[PDB]
């Protein structure tokens, strides 16, 4: 899931610059987030495009 | 057969086969482009011991 997550991260920071440029926050902004858990860790990255 | 891939003999259980090993990156390297951390490597497949 960490890997899923600093993916997830990475392309939303470039996609973001694909979009709307003069954004700024994911690029530089520190970011609390939580997933619920339940899911088993095989499935685990079904979210991730979530 | 695209880079990053060959194929092998096997003598599985039950008669020859001919696997296709597959070999790509999993997550971008620029975790910094100065980042002096290892590329660990992370099998998959149902790796036994051996």
């Amino acid at each position: 899931m960490k890997e899923s997550a600093r993916i997830a991260y990475t392309f939303a920071r470039a996609f973001l610059m694909q979009h709307a440029p003069a954004n700024d926050y994911l690029v530089t902004s520190h970011i609390h987030l939580h997933v619920p858990e339940g899911a088993t860790p095989k499935d685990g990255p079904s979210a991730g495009c979530t | 057969t695209p880079p990053g891939v060959v194929m092998g003999l096997a003598w599985t259980a039950m008669g020859g086969s001919t696997l296709f090993v597959e070999t790509s990156l999993r997550r971008p390297q620029d975790k910094d482009a100065k980042g002096d951390k290892d590329g660990s490597l992370e099998v998959t497949g149902q790796l036994g011991e051996v």
